[PDB]
């Protein structure tokens, strides 16, 4: 007999708003290579692979969509990188009876059942800082928490979130501030409130400006605790910026003992995954296949869960292991693919892949503190285990974390 | 003759509430189709308006779109797009097929942003264009100091938005700005208490009857006050829980209704030889069985836009069209070229665009006892008001005063 070729549709952004196509794509074509030499997987099956590069832009991804879903061969699979991207094929999907696969969309609103009946990504939702944050505040013992927003859609659905999360922790919001390009006002009174334990929620640029109006109004300091997302550039809060007044001094100053989360993307641990590789060995795996130095490569930090989506899919496949006779017009294969895709448990060299009835990937979160203008890992927490590692390498001015009032 | 394919977009069937519009529209776009034909304007040509259901859904709405492009003629322009969401998204992507879009019914102001959607076009103004009218308004009754009341949803925060943009520049001072989502009562209470006497007001019908409640309890009405709201509700929308009719319809009192001017009230002959009134006569024995709707007149001057871009293309080619796969990137740049010269008197007064945006009429209403009565129009070509004499009317002696 013969293997039965079965095709994947995926859109990769090679520019754009979130270039993660560059080290993607090649993680992909490393992934479908570990697949199909394994004869244990799809021995009857040969997975492969059909692209187009939608530049991150919505609009661009439409000419592409119809592409790949009016143009044979049939594809099984519809496979996006950029949120903006995703909501347009995830939504779109029904209508062809197609599971899509995301491999780098964070926005909340992609967990919605109804909009996007068979959606799954293994890039975690950026709701998932939020068990951590509630975590971090009970060990710490706080009830009273200030939120301080970027106007996005991304940071209103996370900060919406999170207010679910801290009632059912008997914890409360005091006070929320959002701000479009200018963080004088929010912050002014956030000091006027007298806002202890704040969650900031923007991009780089305007981490600059917040902790710049941080510095000016004193919010730093024993009395405060700044929670951020640890996805900013190593020494940011130093980077030349001229829009704003503060020197470097005064901003490592107004920086200094701030906790972040991050999403791990990247087993911290020396253990092998189902390829058979470590975390280690993947990397320098994938820096060969690259043109650039990684540092270049967009989505160099996404890439491992590129290679874990293609796994995913090829597990799920083998599960239901048929597949050659996928129409757009029948929900039969679909559904089956749906169920063995919602039932995803293995080792990845992201780490555990398990997704929630939303479809969003479960991961481990990096809990950082900034101790003398450098961060210094404290701890990981599973949200789904409830389970934390601390590192013990926490400090505080008194001894001991703070608290949210007046005591 | 050789067909000159258009593809249209619109929700027809039964089941989707907004297959009202399109479905209401089809008589004004039988008729503008069949006086051109019979013309001969478009020959040795003839115009080919393909249509596909879009359901007003996003998946459904594209796969019409996909479905179109696959098994359709080639076609050489996109005519519709009436829901909001399901409108971007095939006007977002244009530039991949070379196809110039023109809607006769999506009125969101997202769609003016030429950067996201450079090939689309409409005849219809849009949620912002009674901004300008406000002010000119605001400018004619000398009133320097106003308050806002908005509804916290994206289609009235996008009109509160830009009236900053407008208003900026210009003598007039936004005093107070106020939100509410559910319970308008505290905002009103806040709009009281800052003394605002001249309310521009940007919320749903449901909204309304609540915030004139409210009114009526915190007395912001009468002689003293002004209101300035939307003028697209439902007739008897009041109608349809503390307060009482009697003082809702006390509070109501003298409010003004903005919103576009569906046909022209110019008794001229427009490009078909008819004057808006003999259209409607024509539209109303048409339509038949079929409900009128608003944009039918915007329909109407859509298939004429349209007819006139393919007679200028035509042209520009002769001055050096049945191959245009939408691989052509030349044609629909002459298409897009041809559509920006727009320029003829229509049902709907005068059509031309500035950017992909119409620039039209703004009709302005004021409650007077029972209904929404005419009191005048915004010119947004000339930018000119003018108020209707002896019908606009105010409680006191003068119109009120902002502070
Ligand atoms: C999973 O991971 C490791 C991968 O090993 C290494 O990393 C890769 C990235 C790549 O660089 C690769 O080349 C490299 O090996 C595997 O662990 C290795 O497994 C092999 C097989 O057991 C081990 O080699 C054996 O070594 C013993 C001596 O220790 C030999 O007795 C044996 O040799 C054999 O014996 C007969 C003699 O007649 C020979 O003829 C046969 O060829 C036969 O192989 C092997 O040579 C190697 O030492 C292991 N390394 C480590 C570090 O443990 C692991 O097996 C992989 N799992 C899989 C593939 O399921
Ligand atoms: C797009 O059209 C604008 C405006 O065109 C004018 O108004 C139309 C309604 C129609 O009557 C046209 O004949 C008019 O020219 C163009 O901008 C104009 O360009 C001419 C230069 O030829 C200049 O004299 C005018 O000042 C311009 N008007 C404005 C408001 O700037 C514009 O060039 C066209 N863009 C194209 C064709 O790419
Ligand atoms: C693939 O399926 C077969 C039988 O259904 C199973 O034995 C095998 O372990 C599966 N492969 C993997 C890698 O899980
Ligand atoms: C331009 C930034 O886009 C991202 O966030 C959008 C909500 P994304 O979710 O599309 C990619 C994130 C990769 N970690």
């Amino acid at each position: 007999s013969e293997r039965r070729a079965v095709y994947i549709g995926a859109l990769f952004p090679m520019s754009g708003g979130w270039p993660g196509g560059q080290a993607c794509q090649p993680a992909v074509e490393m992934a479908l290579e570990d697949v199909n030499s394994r004869r244990d997987i799809l021995p009857d099956y040969e997975l492969k692979l059909i692209h187009h590069d939608s530049k991150c832009d919505p609009g661009q991804a439409t000419k592409y969509l119809y592409e790949l879903l009016y143009n044979d061969p049939i594809k099984i699979i519809l496979m996006p990188g950029c949120s903006s991207v995703s909501t347009l094929v995830a939504e779109a999907a029904r209508m062809w009876n197609l599971i899509v696969l995301s491999y780098g969309s964070s926005s909340p609103a992609l967990s919605n059942r109804q909009r996007f009946p068979t959606f799954f990504r293994t890039h975690p939702s950026a709701t998932l800082h939020n068990p951590t944050r509630v975590k971090l505040f009970e060990k710490w013992g706080w009830k009273k928490i200030a939120t301080i927003q970027q106007t996005t859609e991304v940071f209103t659905s996370t900060l919406d979130d999170l207010e679910e999360r801290v009632k059912e922790a008997g914890i409360e919001i005091t006070f929320r501030q959002s701000f479009f390009s200018d963080p004088a006002v929010p912050v002014k009174n956030l000091k006027r409130q007298d806002a202890r334990i704040i969650v900031g929620l923007f991009y780089e640029t305007e981490a600059r400006k917040v902790f710049c109006e941080v510095y000016k109004e004193r919010l730093f300091g024993k009395k405060y605790v700044w929670f951020l997302i640890g996805w900013y550039a190593d020494n940011w809060f130093k980077i030349y910026d001229p829009s704003i007044n503060c020197t470097v001094d005064e901003m490592t100053e107004a920086v200094e003992g701030h906790i972040t989360t991050e999403i791990v993307m990247l087993n911290p641990a020396n253990t092998r995954s189902i390829s058979n590789m470590t975390s280690q060995e993947f990397v320098e795996k994938l820096t060969k296949r690259l043109k650039r130095h990684p540092e270049e490569t967009g989505g160099f930090q996404e890439a491992p869960l590129a290679y874990d989506a293609i796994w995913a899919l090829a597990l799920a496949l083998n599960k239901t292991s048929r597949l050659e006779d996928f129409n757009y017009n029948n929900q039969t294969i679909t559904d089956q693919i749906y169920r063995a895709m919602n039932s995803s448990s293995f080792e990845g060299v992201s780490g555990h892949v398990v997704f929630d009835a939303s479809g969003s990937r479960m991961a481990w979160t990096l809990i950082e503190q900034l101790q003398g203008g450098s961060y210094k890992k404290i701890g990981y927490y599973d949200s789904t285990k409830d389970d934390l590692s601390w590192s013990k390498t926490d400090k505080w001015i008194g001894g001991s974390p703070p608290a949210d009032d007046y005591k | 003759s050789p067909p000159l394919s258009i593809m249209g977009l619109m929700p027809l069937t039964k089941e989707v509430a907004k297959g009202s519009i399109g479905r209401g529209v089809l008589p004004a776009v039988e008729l503008a189709i069949e006086q051109i034909r019979n013309e001969s304007l478009l020959r040795p040509y003839f115009l080919d308006l393909r249509l596909y259901d879009t359901e007003c859904d996003n998946a459904k709405g594209l796969k019409a779109f996909y479905d179109a492009i696959k098994y359709g003629p080639n076609h050489l322009m996109v005519f519709g797009g009436v829901c909001p969401s399901v409108t971007s998204i095939i006007a977002e992507s244009l530039q991949g097929w070379n196809l110039v879009q023109l809607s006769f019914a999506a009125t969101t102001p997202v769609l003016a942003d030429k950067k996201k959607y450079p090939y689309f076009f409409r005849t219809v103004p849009s949620d912002n264009a009674v901004n300008p009218a406000i002010l000119k308004l605001l400018k004619h009754y000398q009133w320097k100091r106003v308050g806002t009341l908005t509804q916290d949803v994206q289609r009235f925060s996008e009109v509160r938005n830009d009236l900053t943009g407008v208003l900026y520049g210009e003598d007039i001072e936004i005093s107070d700005t106020e939100s509410f989502s559910n319970d308008p009562c505290t905002s009103v209470k806040k709009l009281k208490g800052n003394d605002v006497r001249i309310i521009l007001g940007q919320f749903d019908q449901n909204m309304a009857a609540k915030v004139f409640c409210c009114a009526y309890e915190e007395n912001m009405y009468g002689s003293k006050y002004q209101w300035i709201i939307p003028g697209w509700y439902e007739p008897s929308w009041w109608e349809q829980s503390r307060c009482l009719r009697k003082n809702l319809l006390a509070a109501m009192e003298g409010y003004i209704g903005v919103d576009f001017e569906p046909l022209s009230s110019k008794q001229i002959k427009t490009i078909s030889g008819k004057t808006p009134q003999q259209y409607e006569r024509e539209y109303n024995n048409k339509r038949s069985g079929v409900g009128p709707s608003k944009f039918h007149g915007y329909a109407y001057d859509g298939i004429w836009v349209i007819a006139k871009t393919l007679q200028r293309a035509m042209e520009t080619l002769h001055a050096s069209i049945q191959d245009f796969n939408y691989t052509d990137h030349t044609l629909g740049r002459i298409i897009l070229n041809a559509m920006n010269e727009t320029n003829f008197f229509g049902v709907t007064g005068q059509v031309v665009f500035r950017n992909g945006e119409r620039m039209g009429t703004i009709k302005f209403t004021q409650f007077q006892d029972s209904r929404e009565v005419k009191v005048g129009e915004y010119n947004a070509v000339a930018d000119t008001l003018e108020i209707i004499n002896d019908t606009i009317r105010f409680q006191g002696s003068e119109p009120p005063k902002d502070d």
